[PDB]
């Protein structure tokens, strides 16, 4: 919240270029951004975690179905929409 | 790594239109430390002073021109319940399980959340309950009428209770409107001590089981919170000056103590230990942290500021909320081990029901048996496993 | 050191701390601390 | 290197004869609990290989003939799940089975009680981790409930159990243990359990089995956390239909019993007393699943209702799952009804009222059981007490009143005067600081009876004794709980008497912190020389006496 | 009339057959201890006729054949002296040679102890009255003992006992306490009792036998005080002899399980190490009185010297008739040889000098033998503090040497660490309050390990352990009776740290009471805000409240 | 009510010619509650002042200008020992089981009264050791040198020690010989004290482990001897001038604590609680009941003098010994329960021998078994008795 947004979506970025130099793993990165993505407040950046949660997907998925990482993350959130069934978190889980 | 958390709520319409800052939110739960940040929000609530109560299952929140409390699961995190109280709400505390609750008119619910038994006292008070503090044994309720009423809990709350209820004890030495009320945590006949906060610009310290008045405060402006240390060395109170003040009870002129002198002697406190300015506001609420070290203070202009006593004379604003804070309640860092667990409340109702109590019952390991020492024994006891090898030969 | 106050040993426990900063030794509410962040407040543990 | 231990372990295993194996597992068991490090390691170093060969041993012992290899085999296996962490967690799936098989098969049961206890703390570590359960515990305790409820299971009408009480009080032990945890893999067993512990819950004197303590409250602990296996989540009414149930057989246990005294106890809840037959023995209970087993007399009537009052304390002794509605004004009414029925004092009997048909040889019966259900009642009030804490605040005035009328009732019973201090400390710390002058009053020859055991312990008119130990834990609370204002001058002089001959250090401090105002308002004198003379270096003390004298 | 306990009880007796009288039992004698008027009366009312029917009916069950009514009339003979006072002292004479009886019948063992537990007691309430013992317990004590001792005698080297090893400690307790009050009727059965109690002093794995801790540890305190029927006041010098003689066997098997490593020990009393070949397996003891039973191998030494040394501790733990003269220089001495021997770290086998011609298994079979030696040795220590208190001011700083040393050897035993905790509060409360700063910097590792073990249990580093038991009971020491001046602030900070996460009321009364002076002078600030926020309504806050008592 | 008891000691020769008190005996001891009577007497003893010790077995005496104390059964009723120091007695007192011992050279002796060890300290005084008194940790020895040496026990104790003992420090602001000392009850470091009382017109309290001058106190005569009260309220001193003052150390205007003025501050006392008249004579010897309200004087007259500190009357003479008495000790009425009993006591020798430790064991039931509950139980336990019955069966 408190950061500059140039410094936080270089951050951001930072992270997703460690997954891809294979430093982190796609787990640790999914887990750090995605309750960033939902508490939010910065539109830029939800956008911009929700495009790197999407490239990671799809760079995981590209050259073999990881059928581990789909199921953790739809169950995922599967919890986030059975947690709060009031709350308009789930339209992120939607969008994915 | 313990983490101070703090409980801040709002009153009243937004100061400024501010899409930043969500519309309907009504209560945020915080961290203090280690860095500040808001976990958990609860929506439409708009909470007047006195009004909020936390514990570790849910919030009760006094509605300003409502006659209702609402109750939120912490556990869920969410609306449980709308309670609606019959006549209107002024001031609310929570001792335990039962949500003690000065009203408009003069009465004293006493709400007993798991079992859903309210006790209405008689209007002793002819105007309206400001404040009320409360022990384990002991309801102070000071009132608009210049009156302080010392109550039992255990003759205000008895099955089959039929008499009128009556306060033990009346302490009416100030001359206004009794704006706070803090007590002392001890419950001892002698040791204890009450410092109350009135309009006439006074802090009077009451030995409230006694009826004697242990000390007189004079300040410039009348306090309009006041909160004691945990130490039970010091009293911090606001004013209406927006300035705030500090009390020593054993300095070295002390207020209580052998060396203390005359109760009819009374003390003017002219010194501020901190002042806001008037952009900000006076502090609508005081709060002290577990260590005593920091103070946050609530201020109509929608700030929460803390204070740090050693370091910092000048208060640093932590968040700016765009409505008016009147409640900042903090929690403790260590977790309490209680036998029963209120999952889910009880609404008020008057009706012909034998009494029973609602609650789940928490494992506190009260059966214990031979077998549990080698259940929880790394390896086998010696006794009993030389016992069984004679009983196996 | 010093000098004897003849009523310090009581004011310890009856008045607040007018150290500033107090229980930082504590590090209650902070994070763990390394050797590096470790405070030495004595000239014997800094020398050591 | 593998450490010193475990190589003494693999050598003397591979060295001592299988039978003399049992008097060498202290030794096994304390170097395998010293053996830390080369069980937790994750699955070639000397280490390594002979922690393999440790395990391949353990489990030839475990599937060997000899009944010593397999006791040596369970004691080694407990100390190793109590020390290697997940690994030993993981390398344990045969080892259940084996487990499983010591019990089925005509093995010691000392052996038996050892695997049980074994499987208990097997299936205890499991719960930290979630593949586990789901590889290890969920498919093989059915197995073992199957295996427990077959060795438990009466095997003839005419036939008694095989095993003694205190298998089965491990077997109860253990299932108790396993209910909470694992409540819908327990669910289908839930029909034999209750039949088989049926006959435990309150035995008689008419039964002709002599049932041990640890079995009975094991039982009841068993029968109220059954009510965790109710399917879709009927814990709470399962719960309360139980209790209620349990307080209408107190109500129809104590009409059989009471039938010689004419009450004049009226129910708040509507309970309404049935009339009752003036001839022939009182009896109660039934064959049905629902009853609890016959008796016949009236000291097993009143060994009947004894049991029930400690079944109602086992429900408040014991957790449940999910919130429920505690009848606190019909167990109220029960005491109430329970408490008023008192002994007379010598030459009383013609003055309470008594049935005119019934035998007076029943009637010295029914006041010789009294003092036992008083007793019941008031561990039933502490036991409520303590898990309601604050919230037995509206509880608290009628506890007061039958404590008192128990005490005064039987006064020359020093288990009823024991109960009675340790309810008396109960009731004073919750509320006690604002009890009436009229409480007060009644309250004083509690205070006169503890202060006296408390002197004749002490020797100024024996040694330690129950009643002694209650009385000195309750006298501080008559200083910190008990208004001072209220209590007569004489009450206050023997109490500061009683601590300073007691030497009670607490009882000091307290009465050196609650100084004694008379009408007046002359200051009492203290007893701050006597407790600083006697405990000079106690840091309190010193306290007290650098604030106190200022 | 009579009491309704007293009536129930004839009733039952009356009506009850004999065979289900113990299963009556609990409540008999409920109603007889009850009953404690009419008993104690002196020996026609109602009562007296009652209280005459019922002492024929315990004299006809236990003249009785039924092995049932004998029990009954056991149990009810116990709880008639226990209620009935000197008219049933002087009744009960041939109650003495009908419980004999009882013993010499082949009766069940249950039986068989309560008569022996009935017997005794009868004794120990027949010490008072100086008539009723030359009435009753000299002519009736050479039976009662010949009957135990042919119960307990050893029938041959292949014929093993008939009754079991805690059937033999209930003797063995029985004679322990008869001894002390009847030393020249027990003086012609010493020589008896010796043989008879040999194997179980300290009795080793190479016996093939289990032998009970119970039955140990009350074969030798009777071996002890046998010492008080020695004749012509004999008994401190048997006192003296057999203690140096235990300290004899200490050192005789140190040198056979010390072979293996070269010690530096020298001995400043006068016992020189004799030579010991290195060729074979370590073996010990004998046939003959003076010398325990035999063993072979370096396991049985060890626990031979380890039972060696808590019959040491039962010399401490056991009274003496006269003032005896306690060879402390060789109990020092002796305990500093067995705490010389350090076993080494991980990877420095190399560290400690030994004999090359041992080989590895003695050798690491040593290195786990130690521990539980050391272990013995602080329980003597311990021991040795709790009989001397002031006296052992002079011991005090080689103990906490020898405490120091141990506890680092074996930082990763739990034992050994909560038995240093335990010697360390003793010793740090003895004379802990001015030690020198070398003493302090010496026991800082102890601190910072309780410490550790304190908020491992506590979560901040589950059940609690008896490791962490011990740490939390010595917590408050470190601050009250250590010097704070020698103290680095790193190691007040860890304590301060320790009792507010653990919530050790003591402990954060003793911070606030013993403030820590920094370099400057000033004092660091106290923890009472943590204390009154975790427990405000305390004695520990409600005394540093005493400045607002007026 | 509880029955007190104390010791007198003579020395000197019988004032009077004609008298009912034997002229030969030198120890009595008395009753004070309920009733004054003569329980016992001791034969033949010179007693100087502070060379008395009671204990609960024994009782030391050292004769006067002779190195020997006489050790007489109090369990027995006759004279153990003769027991012949090095040094001539100036004073001595009983700690535990070790008689200290400060001698005319200016040497501190303690001998172990159980195992015969005699520990000599080098001479640190340059004249006599007039008083000496001690805690469980610490030696405080004040001699004609205006110093007082403060001394550790463990390690005046210690057995392979051979460096020379030294002092941990020295209260030295007296300038005339140190008359009598007294100890706080406390043992802690922040909170205890030691008064001394000297011949240069004044008494000093002390922190006798810091080495602080906490207090100074100017008489109008110089102190002889003195004695705290119970609850370290007040110093009862007699002085030269036949009068028993008292310091109030916590009253009005405090000697300690937060009130208290500054420690170079000099407070003089002026007032006389008690006086007797010159025929009487000046107190020898001070000591204070077990309850505080009670006080007994020894004069060189041979009368006994009680005064009624809470009461404020006359004082009241009890009984006159003939000669002068300088010692007055009160045993506690209580009684505290310790497992070895000094039935014999072992004389000085200096000899290579091993630490033997001579004593009796008492009974202190330090060892448990399951059997002792069903002993002392009244009856059986039911868990017990229950298991016989399924034993049997």
């Amino acid at each position: 919240t408190t950061l500059d947004k140039d410094l936080r979506e270089k951050v951001v970025g930072s992270l997703v270029l460690l997954r891809r130099k294979d430093v982190i793993d796609s787990v640790s990165l999914l887990t750090t951004l995605f309750p960033i993505l939902i508490s939010s407040p910065s539109k830029s950046l939800r956008t911009l975690i929700y495009t790197k949660i999407i490239s990671d997907l799809r760079e995981s998925n590209a050259k073999a179905t990881n059928h581990k990482l789909n199921r953790t993350i739809q169950t995922v959130l599967h919890n986030l929409l059975t947690s709060d069934r009031t709350s308009s978190k789930g339209l992120w889980a939607c969008r994915i | 790594m313990l983490t101070e958390e703090f409980v801040s709520a709002i009153c009243g319409p937004p100061l400024s239109s501010n899409t930043a800052i969500a519309k309907d939110v009504g209560i945020y739960c915080h961290t203090l430390s280690p860095s500040y940040s808001v976990k958990s929000t609860f929506k439409k609530s708009s909470v007047p002073v006195n009004c909020l109560a936390v514990s570790d299952t849910h919030i009760f929140a006094g509605q300003h021109e409502k006659a209702y409390v609402h109750v939120y699961s912490r556990l869920r995190g969410n609306q449980e319940a709308f309670v609606a109280l019959p006549e209107r709400i002024r001031c609310l505390i929570l001792i335990g399980d039962i949500l003690v609750v000065g009203t408009t008119e003069g009465r004293l619910m006493l709400w007993e959340i798991c079992t859903g038994r309210l006790v209405s006292t008689p209007a002793r008070h002819v105007q309206a309950v400001s404040c009320v503090a409360a022990t384990p044994s002991h309801v102070l309720t000071g009132s608009d009428d210049s009156d302080i009423h010392v109550w039992s809990l255990s003759q205000l709350l008895e099955l089959d209770s039929a008499a009128e209820h009556e306060p033990l004890r009346t302490l009416a030495n100030h001359r206004a409107a009794i704006t706070a009320l803090a007590v002392s945590p001890s419950d001892s006949a002698d040791t204890n001590f009450c410092v109350s906060a009135s309009k006439d610009k006074s802090c009077i310290i009451w030995n409230y089981q006694t009826g004697d008045a242990l000390r007189t405060l004079i300040f410039p402006g009348y306090p309009l919170c006041m909160s004691l240390d945990p130490s039970s060395r010091a009293i911090f109170v606001s004013c209406e000056d927006s300035s705030l003040y500090v009390a020593e009870m054993f300095g070295e002129k002390p207020l209580l103590g052998p060396g203390s002198e005359d109760p009819s002697t009374v003390v003017q406190i002219s010194t501020p230990f901190g002042a806001t300015q008037p952009d900000v506001g006076p502090a609508s609420c005081l709060s002290v942290s577990y260590d005593g070290t920091m103070l946050l203070t609530g201020h109509p202009r929608g700030q929460i500021m803390r204070w740090d006593i050693s370091e910092n004379k000048s208060p640093v604003e932590l968040a700016n909320l765009n409505a008016a804070v009147t409640n900042l309640i903090f929690v403790s860092p260590f977790l309490t081990s209680k036998p029963t667990k209120t999952v889910n409340i009880i609404k008020p109702s008057q009706a012909e029901r034998a009494y029973t109590f609602t609650a789940q019952f928490e494992p506190m390991s009260f059966t214990k048996s031979r077998l549990d020492s080698l259940l929880n024994a790394t390896g086998f006891p010696a006794d009993a496993l030389e016992s069984a090898i004679v009983a196996f030969y | 050191p010093l000098p004897y106050k003849p009523r310090a040993y009581w004011d310890n426990i009856y008045r607040l701390p007018t150290t500033p900063n107090p229980f930082a030794y504590l590090n209650l509410f902070g994070l763990p601390r390394d050797e590096d962040s470790e405070m030495y407040p004595d000239r014997m543990s800094r020398l050591r | 290197t593998a450490p010193p231990d475990l190589r003494v372990v693999c050598h003397r295993l591979a060295s001592t004869p299988v039978d003399s194996l049992p008097r060498l597992c202290p030794l096994l068991i304390n170097h395998v609990l010293r053996c830390g490090g080369p069980l937790s390691e994750p699955q070639t170093s000397e280490t390594a290989m002979l922690v393999h060969k440790f395990r391949t041993h353990i489990t030839s012992l475990l599937t060997g003939k000899s009944p010593a290899g397999r006791f040596t085999a369970v004691c080694l296996i407990k100390a190793v799940i109590d020390v290697g962490g997940w690994e030993s967690l993981r390398s344990a799936e045969p080892w259940i089975r084996g487990l499983i098989g010591v019990l089925q098969k005509p093995d010691p049961l000392s052996s038996k009680e050892l695997s049980i206890v074994t499987l208990t703390k097997l299936y205890i570590l499991l719960q930290d981790y979630q593949t586990l359960i789901r590889e290890m515990a969920t498919p093989t305790l059915p197995g073992y409930a199957t295996a427990c409820l077959q060795l438990i299971k009466p095997p003839a009408s005419g036939r008694p159990l095989k095993v003694p009480l205190n298998f089965v009080d491990t077997v109860a032990w253990s299932l108790s243990k396993l209910v909470v945890l694992y409540s819908t893999t327990m669910r289908p067993f839930s029909g034999q359990i209750k039949s088989a512990l049926r006959p435990y819950i309150a035995p008689t004197s008419s039964d002709n089995v002599v049932v041990p303590q640890s079995l009975k409250e094991n039982s009841r602990n068993l029968l109220i956390l059954l009510t965790y296996t109710a399917p879709k989540n009927g814990s709470s009414d399962e719960w309360v239909k139980a209790i209620r149930a349990t307080i209408l057989d107190c109500h129809t246990t104590a009409d059989q019993v009471f039938r010689a005294v004419r009450e004049s106890w009226e129910s708040t809840t509507g309970y309404h007393i049935q009339p009752v037959n003036a001839t022939g023995e009182p009896s109660g209970g039934g064959d049905s699943v629902d009853e609890l087993p016959p008796w016949s007399g009236l000291q097993a009537g009143a060994e009947r209702l004894t049991g029930l009052l400690e079944y109602l304390t086992a429900y408040f002794n014991n957790p449940t799952r999910a919130p429920v509605n505690v009848p606190l004004g019909e167990l109220l009414d029960l005491t109430t009804r329970l408490t008023l029925v008192i002994p007379p004092s010598l030459g009383a009997e013609d003055s309470i009222e008594t049935n005119p048909a019934i035998g007076r040889d029943e009637k010295a019966e029914l006041w010789s059981a009294l003092p036992d259900i008083h007793h019941a009642v008031l561990r039933l009030h502490c036991a409520i007490i303590r898990r309601l804490e604050a919230n037995a605040i509206p509880l608290a005035t009628d506890i007061i009143d039958q404590m008192v009328r128990v005490s005064t009732a039987s006064k020359q019973l020093p288990s009823v005067r024991e109960t009675a201090y340790i309810l008396a400390k109960e009731i004073l710390l919750l509320a006690g600081s604002t009890l009436p002058k009229l409480t007060v009053d009644i309250l004083i020859p509690l205070i006169q009876s503890s202060c006296h055991d408390i002197l004749t312990a002490a020797g100024h008119a024996s040694t330690a004794s129950p009643v002694s130990q209650a009385a000195s834990a309750l006298l501080p609370t008559f200083f910190t709980h008990l208004p001072q204002k209220h209590l007569p001058p004489d009450i206050r002089g023997l109490l500061d008497r009683t601590a300073i001959l007691s030497h009670n250090q607490s009882a000091m401090l307290a009465s050196c912190l609650h100084p004694y105002r008379d009408s007046r308002g002359r200051y009492y004198p203290s007893i701050l020389p006597f407790l600083v003379r006697r405990f000079p270096r106690d840091e309190s003390v010193e306290v007290l006496r650098s604030n106190l004298v200022k």
